[PDB]
RNA sequence: AAACUUUCAACAACGGAUCUCUUGGUUCUCGCAUCGAUGAAGAACGCAGCGAAAUGCGAUACGUAAUGUGAAUUGCAGAAUUCCGUGAAUCAUCGAAUCUUUGAACGCACAUUGCGCCCCUUGGUAUUCCAGGGGGCAUGCCUGUUUGAGCGUCAUUU
RNA sequence: CGUGGAGGUCAGUGACGAAGCCUAGACCGUAAGGUCGGGUCGAACGGCCUCUAGUGCAGAUCUUGGUGGUAGUAGCAAAUAUUCAAAUGAGAACUUUGAAGACUGAAGUGGGGAAAGGUUCCACGUCAACAGCAGUUGGACGUGGGUUAGUCGAUCCUAAGAGAUGGGGAAGCUCCGUUUCAAAGGCCUGAUUUUAUGCAGGCCACCAUCGAAAGGGAAUCCGGUUAAGAUUCCGGAACCUGG
RNA sequence: AUAUUGGCGAGAGACCGAUAGCGAACAAGUACAGUGAUGGAAAGAUGAAAAGAACUUUGAAAAGAGAGUGAAAAAGUACGUGAAAUUGUUGAAAGGGAAGGGCAUUUGAUCAGACA
RNA sequence: GUUUGACCUCAAAUCAGGUAGGAGUACCCGCUGAACUUAAGCAUAUCAAUAAGCGGAGGAAAAGAAACCAACCGGGAUUGC
């Protein structure tokens, strides 16, 4: 799907906050909050050059 | 409040009536897969958020 | 450059495509049996220097085509004759040529009685392929 | 257990309206008893008995009503057609197969005809 | 003192329930619901909240009348009975 | 020499990797055209003999009627089925109905289960009072019916 | 050299045990790796010729999940304070009753309410988790009971304000404005000098609705009663409004 | 004749195989958070059949030990297999302010082939 | 005839019968309309006549039977490849 991994509202925290620059959920309330998101890496993301 | 209105004494009611662990017989039915009741509530624990 | 992704047209459906196309010539062909497909279409010149020396299948026959082969245009159209209205005869040859397409043509149809048995005959699914074009 | 709609059917309203007041007055009684025993199977037959009773009288009522309006040009929009509110707004049958004079004159005198490429 | 001293005097409510979403979300003094757009006669949503919409569309619901249709249409929207 | 630390091996822990599974997802193709003032989508509150969900339903409430099938349902209770049959069922089908309070939402309002008006009918020892039951009262616009307004125009001496 | 899937082939391996995993055992490759034995396990899997790719990790303050040393360590030291006996109980520093010592000291650690919460109230049963010790106790867990009004409030009124209609803007979602720019609706009399079965003569006038459980406002008190109700129930004695 | 990531009904794939594939294989747009607009998880596997361990005994009890069911309890509703980090017990060994590695041999333990 | 009417225009009725709203919105027909981005330097072009916003339909919609294309020995509605 073209819109996987990419339904997620997430931000950088920014340089120099003892963790990595990975963009992380917003919000709060859940365990999802805080989490890494959309790189190829992070669970949950999106794959490296998704298939077309 | 004590002076509360219908509505919200309405919404009180069915979570009154809500509060509830499941029935024992639930658990003996063929191929019961509910073991707990995931959506309890508590008065000190989750507000009802009006 | 602009969003070509979110525009991109992939020919998946070209065998279910033909498919559908030949189960609707069967359908109409059903339907519309025992007359054909198409009508009779004229012959006329291509325009322009480049193609001027070939003819190919114009739209319909002309007024002055269908009253020479001696049919009204109404006529014609129900029994199975493309009539153009705004094409124009300037070429005796090629006024000729329609002339006896459309003769051959009438003498090689048969046109069943509005009352009355009918008499049975298989379906010629195309005029095209009955009265075909010639080069001169 | 519980009554039979087509021997309901061959009673009249009054009978009936008796038998839908006996019903309610022992589903009175059992709702008395189930709060001593919370187990009554009872309960759901005598229930389903006045739902029965119900439907078969609101049958009797609306079929009387249209033998009334029998071959009438405006009925009860209860009694009207449902289909779709497209399908109610569409065009009738002869709204729609409607001609004009000249069109007619013209599918009269030049219609399709019928033909083959044969000989 | 903007923190956890300001937070014990939050005993308000900017919004009650809403009569058509049932969402805690009617604004009381603006008489308006910030989810449906309650007493706006259309429902509120943007082509920038999919989520939204998906949350709120057809079908999320009981859909009490329009299940039926699609059999009624199989059926060519019939009337009468079956004659056994 | 023990204890202790570390290494090696066996078994036992911690944890859920690996492997094998899959009523799910993703992509492609084919067919069809069907929401709503005859009240839709959505919402609230309720409904099971013993249910909080999911699923179904509306005071006829996990449902009634009709048709088909032909002996279940099952956790327990309880039907069985005159078995020589108008007959289970959380079955299938679905053309007759029921469909609370709402919602474009329509008597006026609504942070209220607030406040009216019209017609019919019934019960309270009732010409006056009260209550119950049934059915109604939105706006824009079209065609028509009826009742009207304005020296705006006109006619009105046998 | 190695991995997932695909075409072909070995009439390939397999419940006399496939795959996986563990192994002080064995062999072959310079190596990537390959092969065999033993244990565990319980249903699939491989060699070769080719096709194909989301195909090989030590790092990215990488992602998700899990686990150590720190470490039985820091700490559980604000609000003066606890003690004796009996009962219950398997178990009592913490539960109950009695006996003592103290404290809040009426601007209370007392008796009621508003907002908010929503059953936390009360009874019975009862200890797995929670009450950073404990627990027989509990605002915990399980099953129920309980909130009674003509006079108390809402309901009615208007305040700052909010906001339709008549109109006028705006492509439009909608905006202005709140009595204007409107034919915006009620009442009295009549045998209308009768033209014969057709309603005549008069009168007065300004704007919907929402907005206070502390403003305005009709009218109730005493005694008793419950496990938990109370100006509402019961007894007695009153009052208001409408007809 | 053309379009169709919505709706209804179907058929398929050299696609993914529970950190993958939709966020969701499960009472998933759920639980939970926010005044609100909105944000948004984790979570599949006993066994062919619950036959889910009767009975005895110790313990206040949770439970343990016998016994029993089942092919198997090296399947006990912590449940297919059950890796690593990290930990306990047993056995062997080393250790005077790190350990680990390379070449070579001693010592202890252990082991294959060739056995006409 | 200071009467009785014919018309015109404008009203009212819980008058008789109807109709509009809202939902969905993948595709369709209109309106409105950026910036990130990519470059240049007759102060710009591009992204883009796009995203977002508003209005209106169907099973398809729209277009459609020339005030057309052409300059040939002419073709002959619209649509799509
Ligand atoms: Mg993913
Ligand atoms: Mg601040
Ligand atoms: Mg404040
Ligand atoms: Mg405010
Ligand atoms: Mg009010
Ligand atoms: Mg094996
Ligand atoms: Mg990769
Ligand atoms: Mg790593
Ligand atoms: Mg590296
Ligand atoms: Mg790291
Ligand atoms: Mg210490
Ligand atoms: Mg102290
Ligand atoms: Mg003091
Ligand atoms: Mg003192
Ligand atoms: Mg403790
Ligand atoms: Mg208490
Ligand atoms: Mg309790
Ligand atoms: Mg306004
Ligand atoms: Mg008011
Ligand atoms: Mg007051
Ligand atoms: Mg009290
Ligand atoms: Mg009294
Ligand atoms: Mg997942
Ligand atoms: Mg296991
Ligand atoms: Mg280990
Ligand atoms: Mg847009
Ligand atoms: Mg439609
Ligand atoms: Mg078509
Ligand atoms: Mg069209
Ligand atoms: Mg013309
Ligand atoms: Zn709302």
């Amino acid at each position: 799907s073209e819109k996987a991994g990419h339904q997620t509202s997430a931000e950088s925290w920014g340089t120099g906050r003892a963790v990595a620059r990975i963009p992380r959920v917003g919000g709060g309330g859940t365990g999802r909050s805080g989490q890494g998101a959309f790189g190829n890496m992070c669970r949950g993301g999106r794959m490296f050059a998704p298939t077309k | 409040a004590a002076q509360k209105s219908f509505r919200i004494k309405q919404k009180m009611a069915k979570a009154k009536k809500q509060n509830r662990p499941l029935p024992q017989w639930i658990r003996l039915r063929t191929n019961n897969t509910i073991r707990y009741n995931a959506k309890r509530r508590n008065w000190r624990r989750t507000k009802m958020n009006i | 450059r602009k969003h070509w992704q979110e525009r991109v047209k992939v020919h998946f459906d070209q065998a279910g495509k033909k498919v559908s196309r030949r189960n609707a010539r069967a359908t109409r062909a059903a339907k519309i049996a025992p007359r054909p497909l198409d009508l009779l279409r004229p012959v006329v010149r291509a325009p322009t220097v480049k193609y001027n020396r070939k003819v190919r299948a114009g739209r319909g026959f002309t007024l002055a085509e269908v009253k020479a082969a001696g049919l009204t245009a109404a006529y014609a159209r129900t029994i199975g004759i493309a009539v153009d209205h705004r094409r124009q005869n300037r070429n005796q040859e090629i006024f000729d040529a329609n002339v006896q397409r459309l003769k051959e043509y009438q003498s090689k149809i048969i046109v069943f009685p509005r009352n009355g048995k009918a008499p049975e005959a298989e379906q010629v699914l195309s005029a095209a392929a009955t009265f075909p074009i010639a080069q001169p | 257990a519980g009554v039979k709609a087509y021997e309901l059917r061959t009673k009249s309203k009054e009978q009936l309206a008796s038998q839908l007041v006996d019903l309610k007055k022992e589903l009175a009684e059992l709702k008395v008893q189930k709060l001593s025993r919370p187990s009554l199977p009872k309960i759901k037959t005598v229930r389903k008995s006045i739902a029965c009773v119900l439907t078969v009288i609101n049958e009797q009522q609306r079929e009387a009503v249209r033998q009334l309006y029998k071959g009438k040009k405006y009925q009860p929009k209860d009694l009207r057609a449902k289909k779709t509110r497209a399908l109610r707004r569409a065009l009738t049958k002869f709204e729609a197969s409607q001609v004009t004079e000249k069109q007619r004159k013209k599918q009269i005198a030049f219609p399709q005809r019928k033909y083959a490429i044969k000989a | 003192g903007k923190g956890t001293p300001s937070f014990g005097k939050r005993h308000n409510k900017s919004h009650t329930l809403c009569n058509r979403c049932g969402r805690r979300s009617f604004h009381v003094q603006k008489k308006t619901c910030s989810s449906c757009g309650y007493p706006a006669a259309k429902t509120r949503s943007y082509n920038w909240g999919a989520k939204a919409k998906r949350r709120h569309t057809t079908g999320t619901g009981r859909m009490r009348y329009l299940k039926h249709v699609s059999r009624r249409f199989k059926n060519g929207f019939q009337t009468g009975s079956a004659s056994k």
